């Protein structure tokens, strides 16, 4: 007698995990970037750049 | 009520003792020196130097 096509199921699971890197910023340089103070000259510095 | 009279700095009279100029990134460029000397006159006296 033949023989039928046979196949099998696999169940698999998703293990979870997660990464994380960080930085920071100095607070003498936080208004020297986006402070819209600086008028004339200090938007094209040397220290802003 | 009381109101709060508030008080300007250059409208007093001691301004005209130091100079006030606003200098934006001091806060940043203040990490090292600056460092200017001013000055020393000198009085040429006869003889060789």
């Amino acid at each position: 007698p033949a023989d039928q096509p046979v196949h099998n199921y696999m169940i698999k699971r998703l293990d979870r995990r997660s990464l994380n890197a960080a930085f920071s910023i100095a607070v003498e340089a936080l208004g020297l970037i986006s402070g819209e103070n600086l008028d004339g000259t200090h938007i094209s510095s040397a220290m802003r750049l | 009520c009381s109101t709060l009279s508030l008080v300007r700095f250059l409208e007093l009279g001691l301004s005209v003792a130091c100079v006030c100029t606003k200098f934006p990134e001091l806060s940043y460029v203040a990490e090292g020196t600056i460092q200017f000397e001013v000055q020393q006159p000198m009085i040429a006296r006869d003889g060789p130097h």
